[PDB]
């Protein structure tokens, strides 16, 4: 300020609320930890398919987002729309998600804008640094060695994914939240004929429940099929 | 193989022109990609992100071939010939070869092979309006996209049908625009985020006429259709903010004035305003509207207008750019202000028809 | 500290323009210079090397007095008013109060005794000529003068009154031009440097009319006077060249041609030449001349065209750029090449008229 | 080459015998990082008599027991040795700083510790565990830069022992009281 901004609320569907726990319980654990206020750290959460990296920096943005701190959040996939340079000015803000670090492996442009933002959010503090990605730090190749050893230095966690067990339950647990309700057969059948792609399975939902919405009928199980 | 065509000038020069505009980066998404295919040249020029395709019909003996040539060198050959003269293109070699009576030009080449061609996708939304719909939809909310922002799907249009209009927003964190214009035929729901330079290139491509625009959303991808040219452009992969959540719910004070009368005060008093930070004040009271600016220079300007307002008394500061740029969009008669309080959101539409709105949010 | 004066909008906006243009660098070099004398108002702008005067006729109650105000934000002010308002002046403090209307405007002033007045110099030589042939003694020879060199007697256009012509000749130590024209009454054998500056801000005052200019060329300072505004600028106290020591003595190859035509084939050419160097090679011949270009690239162009011509073959380097600055300053059908040899200047000139000359250097 | 002489610690501050009520939190994270081979740094901070230094030197015999290079820097006797006795601590599996507000005003010391924790960052495979009396951002540092980096890391505050725990933690040395009882430092002594 000046000036205030606009209320832009995006899909706030992913938060701490609508992510399920296991097995990640001593992940969430430290990463609300660094969200207490004042701390400032840097947590490493690195996994494979669809275990709900970009939730978690999701879920912190809103978590300190709905308490007025200042926040960012930089996906380093969709990169290809944005500059390195608007990494600068960060170093003031409450919290930096860094979403993919590993598509900058081979970029030295981005990789010293990173590795340059690292630097001045460590001079400083009050900075809350997540960095998500496909490897652990040392399994990324990266190009300035510097970088490597700096996004080594913290406390690295593997996110875990939902079992197809706890993946109905999520399902679910985000139909009570935006006020459909989805019950247990219908859940079980998106399991098996979406092929348990978590992605567009909680993508589905929204074509799900926009249909049902108006006509306006309850979800049963041929009722997907006539939406599809 | 062994590329060969000839045809006129004036039939080069518009194709040429559309495929070869302001686009650094790669050597080869400098070249335009020619291909002779009987009977029909085909010009195509891209940059990673987005491609152009002409055609062009030949009537003159030719031969089939592909090769890539450097857009702006061949476009300006073309562009500099005399009018009505003849074209010969030929290969010889790792060079195209340029010909038109005595001129004789010889231009170095590409593979065409190595050209990055866009992957065929499956169509979903298709329907044909005319270009000065579309024309409307993109000048009335152009202005309010974001440029190279983190917000990477701001950075871009939103097309959306929905039944029988097709709606287009753009926002940018601090303003949002938002205009709806009806077509002929049922359109399924459906949303997509056009790219900055997507919305760039789209517009441009709008001509006099009088051929409708054939429009093609896919499931990542756009085409549109104008008489030969053939543009298409990857989509935003993003999430586009709710813009129904962003307009001021219940407002409580309403303010008619004059377009004009209104633009020219705030184009005076933004000349003493901060040359940065373009901070202007709003004072709404009885049938009376006061904007005021100063600077760091201690110069101050006021501007009172009278206007039809019934409301509580308010005063609320604005970035004077944002408001100029609205007043600009609103090219009508008398324009409207839906406002609440000096710390929220007020929206600007037209008094006459309710087919664009507008949203600016103030400064402290 | 009590100037107060009132005058239309439409009475200032011209006068305005003439004193708000291209002139950084200094505080008080950013203002206007008003003052009020019973009963017309004078406004003035200066930049240390050339002043611009322009009188307004009051005739609305009025008080004497001086000030100075920031030039665009004044400018940009009685421009944003209604058309017909009319504008009350008046100094309140350190400040100048502007009000039209409801519009009330306080601008931050300097006091007007710091002011840089120009010592007014002794006259010599006067003149009047139409506004056509100060426009076009400059647009023929306005594109060769050098910008900001250590020959700082070629930052400039040489304006040269000899017995019954007005002669300008501008040169860069590359090319030059010299243009000639004649006017009504017998003048003094006199010369002087007038600087670039001089020369735009010379012309731009140059409207339709009807009105002539009157013209004072002084010791070391130059006067032109058309409608109600006064241009004074600076001389350059330097030695200009002599001009006619540069014309090419007793040329033997004389060529040709029309002027769209060599103009077109030298612009096709350019494409491919080199984009630094700008290298062109002319092969004269028999009743022909072959432009052929070259890049870098090793791409070639090669323009070939029927003139006539009878002397002996030769080829020469040219710099495309020059050329075509030539070709576009003779705006006329055939224009006349005279060239010695490959390493020696080439005059061109209108195979028409004879007003004006030009003489670029070759390459090698 | 050359190998080195067994010196045994004549004392007995290793985890076993060190209680975890109410430090639950801390112990959890502290042999998380302990594990091979990624390191940290956490920064641990309490009144007196907290545990503190425990802590260090059964992190230390905690790797000293499989053949890990470890490294103890009591601050507070640093009246014995010199700064540059930190210098190719950055090759050490762990390092131990205890009591690191000693050096609040010790631009000498200060800067020892600064180029010790970027030559540690710049590579890897080096454990910092360091303790101190107040947070580190309630440490009094002349170079800020370093006060920044002392709050960058996980953070905990040391649970002194309740009377109760007192008494077991005790006898749990015996085994390696109420009439004894408060300074623990003076208790675990006169066993
Ligand atoms: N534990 C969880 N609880 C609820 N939803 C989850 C969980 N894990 C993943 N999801 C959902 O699965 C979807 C896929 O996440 P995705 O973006 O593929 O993660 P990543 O960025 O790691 O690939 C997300 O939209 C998220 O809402
Ligand atoms: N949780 C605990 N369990 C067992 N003994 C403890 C505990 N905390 C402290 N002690 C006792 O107190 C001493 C700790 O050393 P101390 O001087 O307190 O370090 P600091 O001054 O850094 O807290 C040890 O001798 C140990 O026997
Ligand atoms: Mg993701
Ligand atoms: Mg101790």
């Amino acid at each position: 300020p000046a000036q205030l901004s606009l209320p832009l609320y995006l899909p706030d569907d992913e938060t701490f609320a609508s992510f399920w726990p296991g097995d990640n319980s001593s992940l969430l654990a430290a990463l609300q930890n660094v969200l207490r206020q004042e701390h400032s750290g840097y947590i490493y959460l690195w996994a494979r398919e669809g275990a709900g990296r970009s939730h978690l920096l999701h879920a912190a943005c809103a978590e300190l987002s709905q308490r007025g701190d200042a926040v960012g959040y930089v996906p380093l996939d969709k990169r290809t729309w944005f500059v390195p340079e608007v990494l600068d000015g960060m170093e003031h803000l409450s919290l930096v998600c860094i979403d993919n670090i590993e598509c900058i492996a081979g970029d030295e442009l981005w990789e010293m804008a990173i590795f340059d933002l690292y630097n001045r959010i460590l001079e400083s503090g009050k900075t809350r640094l997540l960095i998500t990605g496909d490897r652990p730090p040392r399994q990324l190749n990266l190009g300035l060695p510097d970088l490597a050893s700096r996004l080594d230095w913290g406390q690295i966690y593997k996110l875990q994914p939902l079992s197809d067990e706890d993946k109905l339950q999520a399902l679910q647990l985000r139909a009570r939240l935006r006020g459909f309700e989805l019950p247990e057969d219908v859940g079980r059948f998106l399991l098996k004929r979406l092929d348990r792609e978590m992605r567009t399975l909680f993508m589905t939902l929204d074509q799900l429940d926009r249909a049902s919405i108006t006509a306006q009928r309850k979800l049963t199980i041929p009722f997907v099929k006539e939406i599809l | 193989s062994h590329m060969k065509f000839t045809v006129e000038r004036e039939h080069l020069l518009k194709p040429l022109q559309q495929v070869s505009g302001p686009l650094p980066t790669l050597p080869i998404l400098g070249n335009l990609l020619l291909q002779v295919a009987d009977g029909t040249l085909s010009l195509t020029g891209t940059d990673l992100e987005m491609e152009m395709v002409a055609r062009v019909a030949l009537v003159q003996p030719h031969e089939p071939g592909a090769t890539t040539v450097p857009a702006r060198k061949f476009f300006d050959i073309c562009r500099g010939l005399p009018e009505g003269a003849e074209i010969a293109v030929q290969l010889e070699g790792e060079r195209m070869l340029v010909r038109s009576g005595r001129s004789r030009f010889s231009l170095s080449t590409l593979p065409a092979a190595d050209f990055p061609n866009l992957d065929d996708w499956q169509s979903e939304v298709e329907f044909t309006l005319p270009q000065a719909t579309m024309k409307r939809l993109i000048e009335a909310t152009q202005f309010s996209m974001a440029h190279q922002d983190v917000r990477y799907y701001l950075n871009g249009m939103l097309f959306e049908t929905e039944g029988e209009e097709l709606r287009t927003v753009a926002t940018d964190g601090h303003r949002l625009a938002v205009c709806s214009m009806p077509i002929g035929q049922s359109l399924p729901s459906h949303s997509v985020i056009v790219p900055r330079k997507g919305v760039i290139e789209l517009m441009r491509m709008l001509d006099g006429g009088d051929n409708p625009l054939r429009v093609q959303i896919g499931s990542n991808n756009i085409r549109a259709h104008v008489g030969d040219f053939i543009f298409t452009s990857k989509l935003v992969d993003g999430r586009f903010p709710d813009y129904r959540r962003v307009l001021p719910k219940n407002p409580d004070k309403h303010l008619e004035a004059g377009c004009d009368l209104l633009k020219q005060a705030f184009a005076r008093a933004a000349i003493l305003s901060n040359e940065k930070f373009r901070g202007v004040r709003l004072y709404v009271s009885e049938n009376q509207l006061k904007i005021t600016a100063n600077n760091p220079e201690q110069e101050e300007a006021e501007e009172i207008l009278d206007v039809t307002y019934s409301g509580a008394e308010m005063e609320i500061g604005f970035n004077v750019s944002y408001v100029l740029d609205v007043l600009n969009a609103l090219k009508c008669e008398n324009v409207r202000m839906m406002l609440t309080d000096s710390v929220s959101s007020v929206q600007i539409e037209d008094a006459a028809s309710q087919s664009a709105a507008y949203v600016v949010m103030p400064m402290r």
